[PDB]
């Protein structure tokens, strides 16, 4: 860790407000969506997520869209994963560790 | 140990005068070089436990 | 370092170094709500400006409050675990009334501060009982100082401040603050509204709309604490 | 309700662990330093502040306990906090029944016993606290100290927390018996210099005397004086 | 709480009390104190375990205390603890002189703090007080006595008797060259410092670290005396003289 | 009359001060003996610290007035009066190395070598190793080589344990 | 010597500071206030950017609780 | 061994005993509540353990005062017992001041009787969350939730049980804010059929209550009428 070796340590956090606004719209783009989706619902209740979470939830939207036998998702689809995810995530230790 | 590297410190100090003979400066200063340096290292393993 | 010795690490008793490490965790546990605050005071106000989360519509945001009324000129802004809180600022107007009805006259802000810093300590020599995990500030006008700001915490520690954070962000907050403090006055006009609402919208990376911050002032013109309407807040966000 | 247990408990050697570590927690304190002079007593500490947010004034260290006795310490200021509220109540009850200000000596005998009583009363640990007493009876100063076991000894100069060994070494071979006044506090500005790591400043330090008129804790303005010196 | 419990007061597999026995441990560490009894008084001889440059000189005495009129004690083990019980002390003294207006003998206000001392050992959950006490004082009923007691609550007359640190050699020493019966309170001074002499290995008497009182009867009142440090130190230089003598 | 004597001491300070950078050493010397009863009405400390400050600005200047000698002289006087110790031993030190410039040599060796047996009594490590320098200036100037040489490796030593300001370390240099 | 450091940076302030820092963490000081000076497009160094680097490089630790000391 | 009491806090800063509390009122039947502007209304999903049971057995609605109910989840036992509390505090202000007691001073009392629960080993966490509503002209209709935490909030439509994440969803599609106690009744029952899992439970029966200003603000059991015309309601909407 010396600052002749790794002169950077680059902080790479949990995403903010904004982080997972733009991650949920990168995720979601590519996704066949009828209807008018809120982001910021979805963002709201995201809370404590990471990229990889955030893409999860446009994954389970689309598998709830299939259960249903729809070709299109649906912003109680986006709810249903966002739920879904967030019960997901409590089998894991929330917690980082700094160089030091 | 000290009392052995302090003669062995002393004896270089009066190579770098180049002198062939030891001087009671050139003790004195051996003692403030090892005995200091002691006290450093044992600082230091202090600080490590802390 | 952190060398473990009995149950030092489950109540309230020294550990070989002299910690307290069940005091250190209520410190920790003050950062679970998720929330920051700031505190700063003016030439001749003082404001609090904290947090405001809203999970979902379903949640009636008008009780969803952080900011408390101890008395007619003494308003103060709680973080940390909820319920400990609302404990504390139960705790905090028992004892102002008390004091106005023994002595016959307010409570400065100082004396309030300590009186709650007392019974926190209590905690942390009893082995009964854990600590509160939650933090006070608290702000009012005083007769001869002018403008108070004041933080109590798990410990016991009550030092007074001119500027002050508390939760997540407390540390950027602070030195945030320090550097503003340090330049000229750290605001010296009831715009340290502005100063405070930057602050916090600086280290969150916010830009706060309306409904997401709540702020409380004390003016030495008025003053009776007043919790700032969504209508006034928006205005000072606009402006600045 | 309360355990009703010691939780200080002898170990095997013979020794108090818990009060050993509440002198730890001393130790690790902040330094504090206080002279007996010929005509006076001093009590000095280091009070850095964290960061330039905190008001120096807002809370002190050498707070009084009557009009001719005050007190300093070196540990966990909340534990000092609740010390030197009973010490006030201590002094007065005493002053209620005899019309006399408590005696220095009197005063450290009854806070000790209070600390002592929290080393064998139940469900509770020992105050990470000492506490340094200065007063002035019967036309002579007194300087007590108080350790988290309840022991007190009386000083003619001293130093706790951080660096206390090289503290009292210091003090050991500048003390002198016909001291001054304004020499002792010179002398135990210097002794905190001693290890201060960084500028001192009025702010950044708090000192109190006492004397035939009384204790009284020094204004910035004069701690200011004395360091320019 | 069960879990947090230490169970200072439950007997051991071996039917011992661990907690008075390191207790006990604990005293073996202290000052050295020291008791004598002679045919025309009784004297205490301490190790002033605290030196150094800087400390001052206050009250009379750093471990001997006086409880009455008659009596008087010292002290081995926690100071603090110390202090709690010489005040219980000096309360049971005068609450019997109120009872009966006569002073408490002896034996009977050891036994009292004996009582408070074994009660600890037995229920409440507390610690043991660490100290060991040795008492000196004269009654109607015995005349001039000693006693010794621990943190057991247990207590026991003596002639000549120590607790602290090397009071194994102490106690040898004084056994060996105790002349029961026939001392005086010269020849038990002397023998204090011949004994305070060879325990202290560090070091030597520098007149400093020992404080001696003694009691006696002057003119039907009992007195109780520290010795100064001028006569201390007499003490010492003639012990260092017939030592010479000797050799 | 605490505000008068505020203001008052402010503008002697002042005074001599401008004084001090004009150059007008008989003025300053004059100050400095009117200033003599002013001790009683000031705190010691402030009483000090004004008594020290004229007399740096006073001696920051090299003017051989023929004052310098006598007027330390009543300095150290008025110390050892009012018990300041530590203000004694800065000025003997100031006076030594005054007695050093005006070609007073055999003389100064006795009371450097009070000086120097004083704070080794004490543990003063910067006037100690400033003293140490002068003393070696002096045996330097008097030609007795090997010892000057001595007493600096003495100082060398003693300033190696110490962090010597840029001033200092410039002078051992 | 290498660097362009205009004349506003006074490294005494940075030499002053009771900081326990290597020879690299010198280095990279100087490093992290040239990048900054990159970044901004700038050939000199100014005591912004030496303040700004010495932050990021000697990060304080995590700062002791007060209720002690 | 760092959740083996309510004394203690985790390394992290948290409270187990308080967390394994709340564990178990996540796995009692889901009971929802849904404010409205005429009033409050309140739903359970009682499951029928065994057919030897009366009907009403086991209620999971009180009265604690009258003009303001409670729901409960969870340890059914702890609910009563906190019923019996919130009736004491209700009864104890009249007494003093001499008219009802508001519903948010009411739920702050109790909350706060709740969070005593939390801070010492000698007691253990109340294991179930309860909601108390009311309505009154002066104050209007009023909707509270507790946790074992002793975290009190008022809410617009509140869930708590096992299917609280699936009633959260059906509850936010509702509007009430602009509704009538005669229509949202119905809604709480379509609610918590289609929350409620035939496969895995046997059967359940649902009990209604609510309070407003049909009711004359006074908490009152929904006629068997109306809560017969809800179910049907309910088992129409799922086709």
């Amino acid at each position: 860790l010396r600052p002749g070796r790794l002169d950077r340590k680059i902080h790479i956090d949990l995403p903010n407000e904004q982080a997972r606004l733009d991650i949920l719209k990168i995720h979601a783009g590519p996704i066949t969506k009828h209807g008018e989706i809120d982001y910021e619902a979805i963002v709201k209740l995201s809370d404590g997520f990471n990229g990889a979470d955030l893409r999860n939830v446009c994954t389970e939207a689309g598998m709830f869209a299939i259960r249903a036998d729809h070709d299109f998702v649906v912003q109680e689809d986006f709810m249903k994963a966002v739920r879904k995810v967030a019960d997901s995530k409590k089998l894991e230790s929330k917690l980082d560790y700094k160089p030091v | 140990a000290e009392v052995k590297g302090v003669c062995t410190e002393a004896g270089m100090y009066a190579l770098r005068e180049r002198r062939v003979h030891v001087t009671q400066e050139d003790f004195e200063m051996a003692v403030a070089k090892v005995m200091q340096k002691d006290s450093e290292k044992n600082m230091s393993i202090k600080k490590l436990w802390k | 370092r952190g060398s473990s010795a009995g149950f030092d690490r489950h109540i309230t008793i020294f550990s070989p170094e002299g910690r307290l490490y069940q005091v250190e965790y209520a410190f920790k546990a003050i950062n679970q709500g998720g929330l920051t605050s700031v505190a700063v005071r003016g030439k001749d106000c003082a404001v609090i400006v904290t947090q405001k989360k809203v999970p979902d519509k379903l949640l009636d945001s008008s009780t969803v409050t952080h900011l408390f009324k101890i008395t007619e000129n003494i308003g103060c802004v709680m973080t940390g675990m909820t319920a400990d809180s609302r404990s504390q600022v139960q705790r905090a107007r028992y004892e102002a009334a008390n004091w106005k009805y023994k002595y016959g006259y307010e409570i400065p802000v100082d004396m309030l501060c300590k009186r709650i810093a007392d019974i926190s300590q209590v905690y942390t020599q009893n082995a009964e009982m854990r600590p509160l995990g939650c933090c006070m500030i608290l702000i009012g006008i005083d007769e001869e100082q002018g403008p108070q700001v004041y933080k109590c915490d798990p410990a016991g520690y009550y030092c007074g401040f001119k500027a002050t954070a508390a939760g997540v962000k407390q540390t950027e907050s602070t030195s945030f603050l320090e550097k503003k403090v340090k330049k000229k006055f750290d605001w010296t006009f009831e715009q340290t509204v502005e100063t405070a609402i930057t602050c916090l919208s600086t280290v969150l990376s916010i830009d706060f709309k309306p409904s997401e911050i709540e702020v409380g002032v004390v003016t030495v013109e008025n003053p009776k604490f007043r919790i700032l309407t969504e209508a006034e807040i928006d205005a000072h966000l606009v402006a600045l | 309700r309360g355990y009703s247990f010691s939780l200080t408990t002898f170990s095997p050697s013979g020794k108090l662990v818990q009060i050993e570590y509440a002198l730890a927690a001393v130790a690790g304190g902040a330094p504090s330093v206080g002279i007996k002079a010929a005509n006076g007593v001093v009590l000095a500490t280091e009070k850095k502040q964290k960061s330039i947010l905190y008001d120096e004034r807002s809370v002190h260290k050498v707070e009084p306990i009557t009009k001719h006795i005050g007190l300093v310490y070196s540990g966990m200021g909340p534990d000092y906090r609740v010390l030197v509220h009973r010490a006030r109540k201590l002094a007065q009850q005493y002053y209620l029944v005899y019309q006399e200000p408590i005696p220095t000596a009197q005063l450290v005998q009854r806070v000790a016993s209070v600390m002592q009583e929290y080393t064998q009363s139940g469900g509770v640990r020992p105050f990470g606290v000492s506490l340094l007493i200065c007063g002035w009876n019967e036309g002579r100063p007194y300087l007590f100290q108080s350790d988290p076991s309840g022991a007190y000894f009386a000083w003619k100069a001293t130093a706790m927390g951080k660096n206390y060994v090289n503290g009292k070494t210091f003090l050991e071979k500048r003390y002198n018996e016909d001291l001054e006044l304004e020499d002792a506090i010179h002398t135990a500005i210097l002794t905190l210099k001693e290890s201060f790591e960084g500028q001192m400043t009025e702010d950044n330090i708090e000192v109190g005397i006492c004397n035939e008129a009384g204790f009284r804790r020094l204004t910035p303005t004069e701690v200011k004086d004395y360091l320019a010196a | 709480s069960r879990r947090y419990d230490s169970r200072t007061t439950i007997f051991s597999p071996e039917g011992r009390l661990y907690q008075v026995e390191y207790a006990m441990e604990a005293i073996g560490h202290a000052g050295t104190c020291l008791g004598i009894l002679a045919n025309d008084g009784v004297l205490l001889a301490a190790e002033r375990r605290n030196i150094h440059k800087l400390l001052d000189e206050v009250f009379f005495s750093e471990k001997i205390y006086k409880l009455n009129e008659d009596m008087a004690c010292s002290v081995a083990g926690i100071t603090s603890d110390a202090n709690v019980l010489t005040n219980e002390l000096r309360l049971i003294a005068q609450r019997y002189l109120l009872q009966y207006q006569e002073p408490i003998p002896c034996e009977q206000l050891v036994t009292a703090l004996c009582d408070i001392k074994q009660a600890y050992t037995q229920f409440g959950g507390k610690r043991p007080f660490g100290v060991s006490l040795l008492y000196i004082g004269w009654d109607k009923h015995y005349g001039f006595q000693l006693y010794q007691s621990d943190p057991s609550g247990n207590y026991g007359g003596w002639k000549a008797t120590c607790i602290g640190n090397n009071s194994a050699a102490a106690v040898s020493m004084l056994k060996q060259d105790y002349k029961e019966g026939e001392m005086t309170l010269k020849s038990a001074l002397a023998l204090a410092i011949k004994v305070l002499n060879k325990t202290m290995d560090v070091s030597k008497l520098s007149a400093e670290k020992v404080e001696i009182a003694t009691l006696t009867r002057e003119n039907g009142k009992t007195v109780i005396r520290v010795l100064k440090q001028k006569e201390v130190e007499q003490l010492i230089k003639k012990h260092e003289e017939e030592e010479a003598k000797a050799e | 009359d605490e505000e008068a004597v505020q203001v008052k001491e402010q503008s002697i300070l002042e005074l001599g001060s401008l004084l001090a950078k004009t150059g007008q050493a008989a003025e300053l010397g004059g100050l400095l003996k009117y200033v003599r009863p002013f001790l009683n009405s000031i705190s010691k400390a402030k009483a000090a610290r004004l008594v020290r400050s004229l007399l740096d600005l006073f001696l920051d200047m090299e003017a051989a007035t023929g004052q310098e000698v006598e007027l330390c002289l009543e300095c150290i006087e008025w110390a050892k009066s009012e018990k300041r110790t530590f203000l004694r031993q800065a000025l003997e030190a100031r006076l030594v190395s005054l007695y050093f410039d005006t070609k007073r040599y055999q003389e100064a060796l006795h009371l450097g070598s009070q000086l120097l047996r004083e704070l080794k009594k004490m543990d003063d490590k910067a006037l100690l190793v400033e003293v140490q320098l002068l003393e070696s200036k002096t045996y330097h100037a008097l030609s007795n080589l090997p010892k000057a040489r001595a007493a600096l490796t003495s100082a060398r030593t003693t300033a190696n344990a110490i962090y010597c300001p840029p001033k200092l370390q410039a002078t051992l240099d | 010597s290498k660097m362009n450091l205009s004349e506003e940076v006074d490294l005494e302030d940075y030499v002053a500071r009771p900081d326990k820092i290597s020879g690299a963490d010198i280095n990279s000081i100087c490093q992290e206030s040239g990048m900054l000076a990159v970044r901004e497009n700038r050939y000199i160094v100014l005591a912004k950017d030496f303040e700004k680097a010495y932050k990021t490089v000697i990060k304080k630790d995590e700062q002791e609780h007060e209720f002690y000391k | 061994g760092y959740d083996l009491s309510a004394s203690t806090f985790s390394p992290d800063g948290r409270v187990f005993q308080v967390e394994y509390a709340m564990k178990a009122v996540e796995n009692s039947s889901t009971a929802i509540g849904i404010r409205c502007k005429d009033g409050v209304v309140f739903g359970v999903e009682k499951l029928v353990l065994s057919k030897l049971y009366e009907e009403g057995s086991n209620k999971r609605l009180f009265n604690v005062d009258r003009h303001v109910g409670m729901a409960v989840a969870g340890l059914l036992a702890d609910a009563r017992s906190l019923a019996d509390i919130a009736r004491e505090e209700a009864s104890n202000f009249r007494s003093n001041f001499g008219y009802n007691i508001p519903l948010k001073h009411l739920a702050d009392r109790v909350a706060m009787y709740v969070h005593a629960y939390t801070l010492y080993s000698a007691v253990r966490p109340f294991g179930c969350s309860f909601m108390l509503g009311s309505y009154s002209v002066n104050d209007g209709a009023q909707l509270y939730m507790i946790d074992p935490s002793g975290v009190s909030y008022g809410y617009w439509g509140c869930a708590i049980g096992k299917a609280r994440q699936a009633a959260k969803t059906e509850i936010e599609k509702l509007q009430m804010k602009e509704m009538t106690c005669r229509d949202i009744v119905k809604e709480v029952a379509k609610i918590i059929y289609i929350v409620h899992d035939e496969v895995k439970d046997k059967a359940f029966e649902l009990e209604l209550s609510w309070v407003g200003e049909l009711t004359n603000g006074r908490h009152e059991i929904v006629p068997k009428d109306i809560r017969e015309e809800a179910e049907k309601y309910a088992k129409e909407s799922l086709k």
